[PDB]
């Protein structure tokens, strides 16, 4: 048995700009087993609607999946990503940095 | 293409 | 360049409620073309790529006929190996597979795999020459014997080195407008000292296929390199990717430093200044 | 010890409407690939299921055909309700768990005959007739022959029994019958084997020949009108002792 | 089908000789290949497998494989009359055998001492027939079937006395018709010996 604890990061599918439509993203990966809870949540609001990359994983065994939903985004709105899986003690929430 | 030999149950 | 075709599979099973969730993906490189899953209302095989919706429905019934196979195969697996790791009926476990081949800039075999892990450990592998099984422990060294005696690795090696490679030769002919193609990345500079001065910075890569990029930072220097951050590749989901490297250097304006980056297609090894 | 499949009924010779019921057995192995195919003459065999360890793979839907597998080695084919067109040769296969090379072996299959009516079912009449004493001269040697006439169906079982026992060496059985009744659709057959022994065998009286044909015919119950007794399955036998010149 | 395609037959082979049967299909993805061999009112029995170009020999069967082509062969050496049978061809399409129609194999035994001759059996006490045995001919008498007549003649068997160490060629032909005369039946063609 082993088990992994997820990598997240959140980011955009084209360069951000307020006003016009793109896609939300929250890449997880490196972690074991594959049962996890991934939302993408639009001001502490969980989105609906959302979407994600058949399950997956790389040479060390590990899995990895992409959540997404289109969006738009605007100055005075805030996305994250909150994720739950059983090496972790709390969900965690990773916020959308405009640059990263 | 799928394999369709050498898959065999442990 | 080169070029590989590979298939996943990932077998969960969960007492208490039935069978096991499976689901089996296929890449031609980094796009995936083919995926199966139980739990899905379709209980075929689907396509995920236009090239591949190309294939008649004989090989639609061939490769779903297949896929089933193998998840029913890992079924028995699963029980099989409780009874090795003298387990309980309660626990939910693991089984994973994977084998592919891969091939270079003459499509010719390079090499094959095949794989298999339980409950996210290396189980037994078939080694590099394709003759000889890697057997994780005694559990695995059962299954090495039997995979012998019914000569398993030939029928492999029968496998990745001919029918995959055929197969990986007709897909990239099929699909050759998306495949056989190559996006060269978009690349920015972004270094924001906010509240404290000390300047960073990365370098950009975006809309880039496929996935491999060596990046890298040093200054009129020899390829060698110490920092504690830089992120790795990742999906953007229209099927191309996006990543970054980052290293600190003094406070200030921006100073001279050069950003090399390696991407195939890409014309020469392309170095942002942005000096302003 | 070794692996081995199994199949029954062999023969079954049945009314249209009748239920149906075969059955398939395998050993040596579990957890194994089951399949039944159907098989018409002048044919390769053709995929009805093929079912995995456990459920079925394949997506072909049959008419009137069902299988099951109530057990890891247990292989069901059933119909409520056949149709002529379900005559045939109905085989099963197996192959080990997974895709590979193990297995790919047949059981010994189940004919089944659908007729519309019963009454031209009509068992075997069986005769044997002895070596000419001129054969006997012009070589040390006396042929038998065995003579199946007038059955209907045309599977019938045909052997040779000296002294209680089944012989096979210097036995000739016709591949397949004759129609007595050539442009008749529903004609009856007849199927001739021979037995060839040497003289100085055939001349001893203490030697005991008998030719057997073992029939598939009708159900003690099926439905009958005609004015002879029910030709069910059964054994219809002739001897001969041997004959010192 | 059309999936899998071989001759019918009957194909003729005598006997010492090498059988060559042919088979080729159309499913590109097929990944192996079987032969069974199929006597008639019996199942099929495997005879080998193979799933990698080129020959595989198991005794005196050879299948050989040809992918770029999509052609599987069985070569069988010295071939005998046991080998009489229906070679079926099948390519595994998936999790599955998918069969050809067969190709019907026929091997004429060679017939050391010929010696044709025409025998009417002696019948016990219920004999409304008369039978009358063509027998020791050649390998290569065809025997034609009954003329316009309510007689009838069974095509040519063939028997091996493992004993005597001899082998034989038989036809047999009966009529309960009283004008059915013994010289007279399997009017066709030979140069055989009546008895009387």
């Amino acid at each position: 048995m082993i088990q992994r604890t997820p990598k997240i990061q959140v980011y955009s599918r084209h360069p951000a700009e307020n006003g016009k439509s793109n896609f939300l993203n929250c890449y997880v990966s490196g972690f074991h087993p594959s049962d996890i809870e991934v939302d993408l949540l639009k001001n502490g609001e969980r989105i609906e609607k959302v979407e994600h990359s058949d399950l997956s994983f790389s040479k060390d065994w590990s899995f990895y999946l992409l959540y997404y939903t289109e969006f738009t985004p605007t100055e005075k709105d805030e996305y994250a990503c909150r994720v739950n899986h059983v090496t972790l003690s709390q969900p965690k929430i990773v916020k959308w940095d405009r640059d990263m | 293409e799928l394999a369709a030999i050498g898959i065999l149950t442990v | 360049g080169s070029h590989s075709m590979r298939y996943f599979f990932t077998s969960v099973s969960r007492p208490g409620r039935g069978e096991p969730r499976f689901i089996a993906v296929g890449y031609v490189d980094d796009t995936q073309f083919v995926r199966f899953d139980s739990d899905a209302a379709s209980q075929r095989m689907e396509p995920r790529a236009p090239w591949i919706e190309q294939e008649g429905p004989e090989y639609w019934d061939g490769e779903t006929r297949k896929v089933k196979a193998h998840s029913q195969t890992h079924r028995v697996d699963l029980g099989t190996l409780r009874g090795y790791y003298n387990q309980s009926e309660a626990g939910s476990h693991t089984v994973q597979r994977m084998y592919g081949c891969d091939v270079g800039s003459d499509w010719r075999f390079l090499r094959g795999y095949h794989q298999y892990a339980y409950d996210g450990k290396d189980y037994i592998a078939l080694k590099e020459d394709l003759r000889s099984w890697t057997a994780a422990d005694m559990a695995a060294q059962t299954t090495k014997h039997k995979w012998e005696a019914a000569h398993v690795a030939e029928q492999l090696r029968a496998y990745l080195e001919g029918t995959c490679v055929e197969w990986l030769r007709r897909y990239l002919e099929n699909g050759k407008e998306t495949l056989q193609r190559t996006d060269a990345p978009k690349t920015h500079m972004t270094h924001h000292a906010v509240s404290d001065h000390e300047a960073t910075l990365r370098c950009w890569a975006l809309s880039f296929y496929p996935a491999e990029i060596t990046l890298t930072w040093q200054r009129d220097g020899e390829d060698q390199t110490q920092d504690t951050e830089l992120v790795e590749t990742r999906p953007a989901g229209d099927g191309t990717f996006q990543k970054w490297a980052a290293v600190v250097v003094p406070s200030g304006q921006e100073q001279r430093y050069t950003c090399h980056v390696q991407h195939e297609g890409l014309p020469k090894p392309l170095t942002l200044r942005w000096e302003p | 010890m070794s692996q081995t499949i199994h199949q029954w009924p062999a023969t079954l010779v049945q009314p249209v409407g009748s239920p149906l019921s075969l059955e398939c057995t395998v050993e040596g192995t579990s957890n194994p690939n089951l399949y039944w195919y159907r098989q018409a003459a002048g044919r390769g065999p053709q995929l009805l299921f093929y079912w995995g360890p456990f459920g079925q793979i394949s997506s072909e839907v049959p008419q009137n055909l069902s299988a099951s597998r109530p057990q890891d080695r247990q292989f069901i084919l059933s119909s409520k309700k056949l149709l002529l067109s379900d005559s045939g040769f109905y085989l099963c296969a197996w192959s080990e768990t997974g895709l590979g090379m193990g297995g790919w072996q047949f059981g010994e299959g189940s004919r089944l005959t659908v007729l519309e009516d019963l009454k031209n079912v009509f068992p075997p009449e069986v005769a044997v007739f002895e070596p000419s004493e001129a054969e006997i001269s012009h070589t040390q040697k006396a042929t038998l022959v065995c003579l199946a006439t007038g059955f209907y169906p045309d599977h019938v079982e045909l052997s040779w029994w000296v002294n209680g026992k089944e012989v096979h060496s210097g036995v000739c059985t016709d591949p397949q019958p004759l129609k007595e009744q050539p442009a008749l659709n529903d004609s009856r057959y007849a199927l001739s084997s021979r037995l060839r022994v040497s003289a100085t065998f055939w001349q001893d009286p203490r030697n005991h020949f008998r030719c057997q044909v073992q029939f598939y015919g009708l159900s003690e119950n099926d439905e009958w009108t005609q004015d002879r007794a029910k030709p069910v399955t059964q054994i219809v036998s002739a001897e001969a002792w041997g004959r010192a010149d | 089908k059309q999936e899998v395609e071989q001759n019918s037959g009957p194909l003729s082979v005598p006997e010492g000789a090498i059988a060559s049967l042919n088979c080729t299909y159309s499913f590109l993805g097929s990944q192996s290949f079987f032969w069974y061999r199929q006597y008639s009112g019996k199942s099929p029995e495997l005879i080998m497998f193979t799933y990698r170009e080129g020959d595989k020999e198991d005794g005196r069967f050879t299948a050989q494989l040809n992918k770029a082509s999509q052609h599987v062969s069985l070569l069988i050496r010295d071939s005998q009359p046991s080998d009489s049978a229906t070679y079926l061809c099948a390519v595994n399409d998936g999790g599955r055998l998918t069969f050809g129609d067969g190709t019907t194999l026929t091997v004429k035994p060679n017939i050391q001492n010929p010696d044709p001759a025409v025998y009417q059996l002696r019948d016990s006490k219920s004999s409304d027939k008369s039978v009358c045995l063509f027998t020791d001919f050649d390998s290569q008498t065809n025997v034609s079937q009954s003329k316009d007549s309510d007689v009838y003649i069974t095509d040519k068997c063939v028997l091996d006395m493992r004993s005597m160490d001899f082998k034989s060629n038989s036809a047999v032909a009966w009529s309960n018709k009283s004008d059915f005369a013994c010289a007279n039946a399997f009017n066709n063609s030979i140069i055989p010996e009546d008895t009387f």
